[PDB]
């Protein structure tokens, strides 16, 4: 049956690459946050500060 | 079989499809032992038979293993 039979059968593999990441921090959606603070935080913090 | 030794005389009668698929394969004639006279002696027969193929495996077998 020759490498018609053998050949559209041996599957091709994905060797991987190394994609380098900055690892920045994971921000959360905003109603998960507010779960972690108590709710009176919110204005009473001077960010400048 | 163990230890004797094997001769295979064989033909091989192919009708064609293309250039290079044969529509039919036969491939026959007698399988022969050595005695210890060193005379051979028919103890078998080949009778491979075959519709569309792109070779003759006996023959390929015997090359390798041979």
């Amino acid at each position: 049956n020759g490498n018609s039979a053998d050949a559209a059968y041996a599957q091709v593999e994905i060797q991987p690459r190394a994609n380098i990441q900055l690892d920045f921090p994971e921000l959360k959606p905003y109603k998960q946050v507010k779960q972690i603070a108590p709710a009176e935080l919110e204005g009473l913090l001077d960010l400048e500060r | 079989l163990l230890n004797k030794t094997l001769t295979f005389e064989t033909e091989t009668e192919v009708t064609f499809k293309n250039a290079n698929i044969f529509s039919s394969v036969k491939c026959f004639g007698p399988i022969k032992v050595e005695l210890p006279t060193k005379e051979t002696v028919e103890i078998g027969i080949v009778d491979y038979e075959a519709g569309a193929s792109h070779g003759n495996p006996v023959v390929d077998f015997l090359k390798r293993n041979g």
